[PDB]
């Protein structure tokens, strides 16, 4: 009478390291608690007043940022429910590019209120049904909350104003300058054709002179040097070769068979003459810059130097295609001279020196092209990485604007209006789903509450003021950050707007993650064993 | 430091203790499978060291999965394997008999009788047992299919397949009959090589059947091949239909520009020549034990020929036997005789989620495939074991058409005859003779025990019944525990199985009786 | 879909019918000097595989059965087993190096696999470990009735 | 202790009633775990593997495989369920439940000193009677679209959420009707299942064509072709080394250049044949040319093909040869020795979709595609896996419904009717096998019991209501999972595959009979 044996049946047959969680209080509440913990550990980095977090991964690499997706990626999350919510956040990042913190906060609040509903007596199925109905109602309501539209994407000032809000949460202190840079870079890209490619915006990080000295370049910058002695070309005629700058050889086996002395004494001379002829044929087509994807032979380099040809060696083939796209050339497979149509033209190619880094710059004087490079300066690698993440957020916001031009007010105004409307709708519906609908509406309060908490003011007073104003009839009113007391102001007048499509996708993904977590009733975890990766 | 004659790990024991240990180990081996005999036997679950599960009630299948340290038990297991391989039936009976004779020999070894006298008495009793069995046997007309089916049924009433008895009996009889071959004045059955049993989990057991041909788990090499041919002409090959290196080192030396292209064109032309040699015989199906090149596939398909590659050698031999073909290595030596005509249908159909190739309408085939479809893998393995037992019994009857009454009737009759013979020796070896004669009653005893009836009353009644004149066929009903004549119940066994059981049991007893010393621990020294 | 290895199932089926007489067991080394004088002894041209294990650790019995099947199929190789504690391994070996595949050839190591659970699994089959060993070319390249082998006087005739 | 332990001291043996107790306990544990899976109202289980992969499932087979159990009887039940899923594709949870309840009911009588042999005899007699009843109760109906829709819903609602179940039902029924040929067995290899990870679960649909997981490997390839000629080939368009160890021998740089130029004449000739065919079939820019190759294409041939406006794909799946020949209507070629326009398929639209680092190629607007594809779209990997398993189950159910000429009412109605018939037939069976027949009937009654329990009602009251209604009216009445009152399953549209029911009966009876007869679990392969 000193030990409790394992119950007969499944309990005994379970493996030594396996874990079995079943029922409501042993599985659902534990999953909800884990998701709440994840939401709590990410909450403080929300909004313009969000705080960066120093995250060190298992490889001792240091990340400092307030991007929720990056923070979740760099955290070794082990709980399966938190893993699912992180997957939802990553899907939101992939689909849109901004709103990951919103997804996580909304999912956490939804699961918290779901636990509360389950405690008061509601069932899992009824909670899920109410959440789905309320999500459908929110998706129906959302288009009516649209304030204005982009109505122009070729204007630098309009695009900068639109993109300021997206990169205002990150790098709150200096967002106008970054907005102008990203606007110029995006407007250079995005030609008359409606398609916009995010990959066409390149970012180069050069250390030394602070982020305020960053600049946008209509072209490409490579952190390399020139093989030859020519280091500056003013009327470049780039010829791009996917083959090494060397005489091509066979593929089975190359064996030189010598049977007479004359062949032995003439082989090297003939090879040199052939290489000289090939290089001179390349040069006679007006080419003065040659970019190769392979190695550069000594003889080829010498003969290129003789004819004043600038040699650049790009090892990575992604950079090769990017250069072909930005200059307007074709990567030749052989060392033949390039035909007129295959010749790439860049207005100026030169070897420069920024900070202490040797770079080769393909520069276009025209304010257009296919690929634009943002040269990021700074005084720390981590700071430059954070600025690059902000630039990525801005570019993704521009891409979303190209996809859909509708905008909704930010600063929690959209969330508060959605909460009010869904709460009003929930009164009409009878049955047990009204509680779930009201809880779904109340889960929208976590966004203005998080903003108020991060801004340093009382969240309850801000929420009450927002409800009072929205009940009056002003549906475009959010909290004012630049205030020491709880205050609200019009978001439309202040220009604090976020994309409608991003909010739509974020709400959908958060609701799906919450209901998917709720549907789980039993957990059968295998023994962890090993598997570091 | 120490000096020894033998090695340190060499352990030796001898005397009455060794004989007692050997006999105890044999009795333990017998007791392991004692309850797995008779129509009312219960199955056993065996866990393989590899993780597999064997669920059966066969003596050899149970015993081959047991690892033992006592060499007497190893001898008994080898005896079980010998009985299984020689005749295919009577595996539990021989083990039980060996245990009983060793027990009744231990009884005499406790006294002052030398083991050699017991062995001589055992050999004399074995000779008399053979004589009595040959005397009480009856002939069988192999032409009568009903009698053969009844024999197979009596053979498989004690296995898990007995619930589907007519189907299993017909399958075994048909397979054995159609695998029978007679070439160059030599008669062979060859159940081991041909008549392959292919089991596919799923379906119902009643859907199982024996095919008039061979089924293999292969699919056509290309989608545009025909998956259904009415009367195909089949050609079987060994060599690959692809360009391959020679044996000698044959490096080339290319100096002209066109030599590389010429080499490639010659490779393609060689493939085309091989395919043309195949096509010249105008076949419909080509089967190869090795790979077939894609270009070879195209050239064959241009002539509307279905090709299957990478078939096992055993499967190819079975196909050749079934469809009357001849395997040809070099395609240029193909003749009209080598082409296999006789297959009445070829079909590649889908079973579950896998493709299977059927050649299942052959006329006069010498090979077959038994298609087992059951609940799971273990059930199908047990069904395959039972079918193997049935086919072995059928082959034994076909080779020797002598028949012997079953259910312990033959053993009780032999015991009574041997006792009557012993009533006249008047020597000193008569006691072991009579003891080993009466030791045959263990199998009627265990039949009664498994039936659950009273052992003593039934055994006494049977022994009294066998003392009459014409009562050699009186045995025990295995599922009701009553004394019934076996010319009414119909349970009969082949004479070969009984002869092998008695010979093997008596010789095992002799072998383990001839031993009184055990030395162990020495290295193999090799 | 060539990764599914359809031949693996037929190879396992053929391995199930490996031998008739017995499954045989992996030799258990009882001492260190026994280990030394069996690795040093025997022909150097044969591959000797040594199995390192301790009782109770998971991931062992599966590879015991795998080596049993390999010894059944392969008569040349000399699969053997020995307790980890008997040799006297250190604490790190006894805590994170239980699965150890010691391969001997020519009197020296040619295969030194340890911590093979990630690359093999926990309940892997014989074919899986066979393929794993074949990945490095570690595997060297009828059924008699029972036996055949029975001075040097052979035969003559009349002369 | 026993004989084996005497012979092998390090052996584990369970003997006589011990074996029965162990087997029945294992079966009861498996049944207790898998009870909550049955029915659309069943709970969803989450499985985490050793590496940390998350899987959401409701299948009996999937749950069994990823359930950390190392039991012999559980292994036998898992093998039976695996065979059931392999052949029929449905009924795994019902299989496990029926086996467990058969063993429990048999134990109920065995614990009273009764021999298992009589129970097995009763089981086999009841199995024969139940098979006869199933033959006499099946609904032989014409498999029109509505019946297939009903069956597909009956499966997918049990597998996934209601709206996703409806979407998958439409997709599965449409795909099966698309690939089906009259009086010809349905080949399920012709329905390619592709997974995308960018949209919601409800965005999955059916493409009347083919979707490929690889795209063009040349940046200058056309990203969209309207009218496409499809060339399905299995010819290597990359450089191939000679089999007989050729090697090159030259004496000057000019000779080396000549040899380099002349070593590609074979592949250049094949590409020239392709280009000549393309120029012959389409002399304008209206019709595009698409080449799908099972083997790789080197950059030189890729550039040569792209210069002619030809989009080319390489390293295609082996089954894609048959899929494209059946969908586009062309002829798969293993060599360009004699190629004509009659070997070219047609595709009314070919475009490429880019998703992350993966490039997908779409082939729509075919004339009468005999092979279609199912695009699985979801925000999560586990969602994709669950939808794929549900689609497999639904496809198997629809194929079974098409194959058999009949369909059996579900919702536990057929099991209740079988139990009633077995109870009626019990007096006919002689001997003490009547107890086995009664145990078989009670075991068959597990399905409505578990359905009612999962729906939230009480087993006994609901079961007696169903039985009383069936006895009074004679209609095949089953459990209504929303109200609990009996409903005519045929009228509502709750259909079960007849082959699934027959396989369930056969396999469950066989495995229960074989397990009940085991009297010794043994493990002596060591030492
Ligand atoms: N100047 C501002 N004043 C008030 N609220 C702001 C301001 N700028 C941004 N926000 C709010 O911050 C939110 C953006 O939070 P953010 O940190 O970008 O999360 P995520 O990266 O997940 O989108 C928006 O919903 C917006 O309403
Ligand atoms: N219906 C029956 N009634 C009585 N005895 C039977 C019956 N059927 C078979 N037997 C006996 O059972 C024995 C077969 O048992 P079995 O399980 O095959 O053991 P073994 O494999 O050693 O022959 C035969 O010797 C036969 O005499
Ligand atoms: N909408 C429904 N109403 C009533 N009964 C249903 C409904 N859908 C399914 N069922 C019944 O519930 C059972 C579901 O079994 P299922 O979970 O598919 O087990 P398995 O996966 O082993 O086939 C079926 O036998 C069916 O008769
Ligand atoms: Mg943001
Ligand atoms: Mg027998
Ligand atoms: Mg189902």
């Amino acid at each position: 009478a000193l030990h409790v044996p394992k119950a007969p049946g499944f309990a005994q047959m379970l493996k030594e390291g396996a874990k079995h969680f079943s029922g409501l209080e042993e599985a659902v509440y534990r999953n909800i608690q884990a998701c709440k913990e994840l939401a709590q550990t990410t909450r403080t980095a929300y909004g313009p007043n969000g705080m960066n977090k120093m995250v060190i991964n298992h490889l001792e690499k240091l990340f400092v940022t307030n991007d929720a997706a990056t923070i979740l990626r760099e955290l070794e999350v082990q709980h399966p429910a938190a893993k699912m919510i992180v997957m939802a956040s990553h899907m939101q990042e992939q689909e849109v590019g901004d709103g990951t913190n919103f997804v996580l906060v909304f999912a956490g609040a939804l699961l918290e209120l779901a636990e509360e509903l389950l405690r008061i007596g509601l069932s899992v199925s009824e909670v899920i049904e109410g959440y789905e109905i309320a999500c459908r109602k929110a998706h129906e309501i959302l288009p009516n909350l649209v304030c204005c539209s982009a109505k122009n994407l070729r204007d630098i000032d309009e695009v900068s104003s639109l993109l300021r809000t997206s990169i205002m949460s990150k790098q709150y202190g200096n967002e106008v300058f970054l907005a102008k840079l990203i606007a110029q870079a995006c407007v250079s890209i995005f030609p008359d054709s409606g398609h916009f490619n995010v990959d066409n915006i390149r970012v180069c990080k050069i250390l030394g002179s602070g982020i305020s000295s960053s600049s946008v370049l209509h072209g490409m910058v490579f952190k390399k040097e020139t093989e030859g002695d020519v280091t500056s070309v003013k009327d470049a005629k780039i010829a791009v070769y996917s083959c090494p700058f060397d005489g091509m050889i066979t593929e089975t086996k190359g064996t030189v068979l010598i049977k007479t002395a004359e062949e032995l004494m003439n082989f090297s001379k003939g090879e040199e003459n052939l290489m000289d002829a090939q290089v001179k044929a390349i040069a006679d087509t007006g080419a003065n810059v040659v970019v190769t994807g392979g190695k550069v032979a000594d003889m080829a380099l010498h003969y290129a130097n003789k004819y004043n040809i600038m040699l650049v060696r790009l090892n990575s083939k992604w950079d090769l295609r990017r250069l072909c796209k930005t200059v307007g050339a074709t990567a030749l497979p052989r060392l033949t001279p390039p035909v007129l149509e295959e010749m790439g033209h860049c207005d100026s190619v030169y070897l420069s020196e920024v900070g202490d880094t040797q770079v080769v710059v393909f520069k276009h004087e025209k304010e257009d092209g296919a690929i634009s490079t943002i040269v990021l300066r700074g005084s720390t690698d981590n700071l430059m990485d954070d600025i690059e993440r902000a630039v990525d957020d801005g570019v993704n916001t521009f891409k979303v604007l190209t996809r859909d031009k509708r905008l909704v007010p930010g600063g929690g105004a959209t969330e508060i209006e959605l909460a009010k409307q869904i709460t009003s709708y929930g009164e009409t519906c009878p049955g047990l789903e009204q509680y779930a609908i009201k809880k779904f509406a109340e889960a929208f309060e976590a966004i203005p509450r998080a903003l108020a908490e991060n801004s340093g003011v009382k969240a309850n007073e801000v929420i009450s003021k927002l409800y009072a104003v929205h009940q009056e009839g002003n549906k475009n009113v959010g909290l004012d950050i630049e205030a020491e007391v709880p205050a609200v102001k019009d978001m439309l007048e202040a220009g604090i707007l976020d994309t409608y499509l991003g909010k739509y996708w974020a709400i959908k993904l958060a609701t799906n993650a919450a209901v998917t977590v709720l549907r789980v009733d039993q957990i059968i975890m295998a023994k962890p064993a090993g598997g570091p990766k | 430091r120490p000096v020894l004659v033998l090695s340190q790990n060499t352990k030796r024991e001898s005397g009455r203790k060794v004989q007692s240990g050997n006999i105890n180990a044999a009795k333990t081996i017998a007791d392991i499978i004692r309850t797995c005999l008779g129509p009312k036997s219960m199955m056993k679950m065996l866990l393989d060291p590899m993780g597999g599960i064997v669920m059966t009630n066969d003596g050899n299948a149970i015993l081959r999965e047991i690892q033992v340290q006592h060499p007497a038990a190893k001898s008994m297991i080898e005896i079980s394997r010998t009985q299984d391989e020689e005749v295919g039936d009577g595996t539990t009976s021989v083990i039980i008999l060996a245990g009983e004779m060793l027990s009744v020999a231990e009884h005499f070894l406790e006294q002052q009788m030398h083991p050699t006298v017991v062995i001589s008495a055992y050999r004399k009793a074995l000779d008399d047992m053979i004589s009595t069995l040959k005397k009480i046997s009856i002939p069988v007309d192999i032409s009568d299919s009903d009698m053969m089916l009844n024999i197979i049924n009596s053979s498989i009433t004690t296995k898990a397949i007995s619930r589907w008895s007519s189907l299993a009996c017909n399958i075994a009889l048909d397979a054995v009959k159609m695998v029978q071959f007679e070439e160059n004045g030599r008669k062979e059955i060859d159940i081991k090589k041909y008549a392959r049993v292919e089991k596919i989990p799923g379906g119902i057991i009643e859907d199982s059947c024996v095919l008039r041909g061979v089924m293999i788990n292969k699919d056509v090499t290309h989608p545009r091949m025909r998956r259904y041919i009415k009367n195909p002409r089949i050609v079987l090959l060994d060599s690959s239909l692809e360009y391959k290196k020679g044996e000698s080192q044959t490096d080339i030396e290319i100096t002209r520009e066109e030599d590389f292209t010429r080499i490639l064109q010659m490779e393609e032309e060689y493939i085309q020549q091989l395919c043309e040699d195949i096509i010249q015989l105008k076949p419909d199906v080509v089967i190869t034990e090795k790979g077939i090149s894609d270009l070879a596939q195209h050239y064959l398909m241009r002539a509307n020929i279905t090709a299957i590659r990478r078939v096992r050698k055993t499967d190819n031999n079975r196909i050749a036997r079934a469809c009357g073909a001849r395997i040809v290595s070099r395609p240029e030596e193909l003749r009209e005789d080598d082409v296999g005509t006789g297959a009445g249908l070829l079909e590649i159909k889908k079973i579950g989620d896998e493709y299977f190739t059927f050649i299942t309408d052959c006329k006069d085939p010498k090979a077959c495939t038994i298609l087992l479809r059951g609940a799971s893998k273990e059930i199908l393995s047990e069904v395959e074991r039972n079918l193997q037992d049935a086919m072995q019994v059928c082959r034994n009857v076909l080779l020797d058409p002598q028949l012997v009454p079953g259910g312990g009737a033959s053993e009780m009759a032999v015991a009574h005859a041997l006792t009557e013979k012993s009533k006249a020796m008047t020597g000193v070896e008569q006691w072991p003779y009579r003891a080993v004669a009466q030791a045959l009653e263990v199998i009627p005893r265990t039949l009664i025990q498994n039936c659950g009836a009273s052992t003593i009353r039934l055994l006494t009644s049977l022994r009294a019944k066998h003392t009459q004149e014409n009562c050699e066929t009186w045995g025990v009903n295995g599922e009701t525990g009553t004394l019934v004549d076996m010319k009414e119940l119909g349970i009969w066994e082949p004479l070969a199985v009984k002869l092998q059981t008695y010979k093997t049991a008596v010789e095992t007893a002799v072998l383990l009786l001839r031993i009184d010393d055990i030395v162990s621990g020495h290295k193999k020294k090799g | 879909f060539l990764q599914q290895y359809r031949k693996q199932r037929m190879e396992e089926m053929r391995q199930q019918l490996h031998k008739g007489p017995q499954f045989k067991q992996v030799f258990e080394i009882s001492s260190g000097e026994g280990f030394l004088d069996m690795i040093d002894k025997e022909q150097k041209s044969i591959v000797i595989m040594v199995h390192i294990y301790e009782d109770g650790i998971p991931g062992t019995e599966a590879m015991n059965g795998c080596m049993i099947c390999l010894a059944a199929e392969y008569p040349a190789v000399k699969f053997c087993k020995v307790k980890s504690s008997v040799i006297g391994a250190s604490s790190q070996f006894t805590r994170n190096a239980l699965p150890a595949l010691l391969i001997y050839k020519g009197g020296e190591l040619i295969g030194n696999f340890v911590r093979v659970t990630d690359q093999l699994g926990d309940d892997f089959f014989a074919v899986d470990l066979e393929a794993f060993l074949q990945e490095f070319g570690l595997l060297p390249e009828v059924l008699t009735s029972v036996r055949n082998s029975a001075s040097e006087d052979s035969d003559l005739e009349i002369d | 202790m026993a004989a084996v332990k005497t012979l092998n001291p390090k052996a584990e043996v369970a003997r006589a009633q011990a074996a029965l107790a162990v087997n029945i306990s294992a079966a009861r544990g498996l049944q207790d775990v898998l009870r909550t899976n049955l029915g659309p109202k069943g709970t969803m289980k989450m499985l985490v593997s050793g590496a940390g992969d998350i899987k959401l499932t409701k299948d009996g087979n999937v749950l069994l495989h990823e359930m950390q159990i190392q039991h012999p009887t559980a292994s036998l039940i898992a093998k039976v369920a695996t065979a059931q899923d392999d052949i029929t594709g449905d009924g795994t949870t019902s299989n496990v439940l029926i086996i467990g309840e058969l063993l429990k009911q048999a134990d109920l009588y065995i614990s009273e000193g009764l021999h298992p042999r009589i129970i097995t005899e009763g089981f086999e007699a009841a199995k024969e009677k139940a098979l006869q009843f199933l033959e006499e109760v099946k609904v032989s109906r014409e498999m029109d679209r509505e019946t297939l829709i009903d069956v597909a819903r009956t499966s997918l609602r049990t597998k996934v959420h209601a709206e996703l179940a409806d979407v998958l039902t439409e997709a599965v029924v449409d795909s099966i009707l698309a690939i089906k040929k009259q009086d010809e067995p349905i080949d399920l290899f012709m329905i390619e299942i592709m997974e995308m990870k960018h949209k919601s679960e409800t965005d999955t649909s059916l493409i009347r064509g083919l979707v490929l997981d690889h795209g063009a490997r040349h940046p200058d390839m056309k990203k969209r072709v309207e009218d496409a000629y499809i060339l399905t080939c299995n010819v290597s368009l990359e450089y191939e080394k000679t089999e007989v160890n050729s090697g090159f021998f030259y004496k000057s740089a000019e000779e080396r250049e000549k040899l380099v130029k002349a070593e590609r004449k074979f592949i250049e000739d094949r590409v020239k044949k392709i280009i000549e065919l393309k120029r012959k079939v389409c002399g304008d820019s209206d019709k595009g040319f698409v080449v799908i190759n099972q083997k790789g294409i080197d950059p030189f041939s890729l550039d040569a093909l792209s210069k002619e406006g030809i989009v080319a794909l390489r390293r295609a799946k082996r089954r894609n040869m048959e899929r494209l020949t059946l969908a586009c209507g062309g002829v798969a070629l293993n060599s360009f020795d004699d190629l004509s326009p009659d070997c070219l398929g047609h595709a009314g639209l070919v475009y490429e979709y880019t998703l992350g680092e993966e490039k997908f190629t779409f082939i729509e607007k075919c004339n009468n595609p005999r092979s279609v594809t199912l695009l699985i779209k979801g925000p999560n990997k586990h969602t994709l896996t669950q939808i794929k398993d549900a689609v497999r189950d639904g496809l198997r159910a629809v194929k079974n419904a098409i194959d058999d000429g009949c369909v059996v009412p579900g919702a536990g109605a057929v099991e209740v009717a079988m139990a009633e018939a077995l109870i009626k037939h019990k007096p006919s069976v002689k001997g003490r096998a009547q107890l086995g027949v009664q145990a078989f009937a009670d075991a068959l009654l597990i399905i409505p019991k578990v359905l009612a329990q999962n729906s939230g009602f009480d087993l006994q009251e609901t079961l007696v209501k169903i039985q009383a209604e069936h006895s009074e009216s004679g209609q095949l009445v089953g459990v209504d999972l929303n109200t609990g009152e009996p409903m005519v399953a045929a009228e509502v549209g709750v259909w079960d595959n007849y082959c699934v029911k027959k396989q369930l009966l056969h396999s469950c009876t066989v495995i229960a009979t074989n397990i009940l007869l085991v009297d010794e679990i043994m493990r002596a392969g060591m030492s």
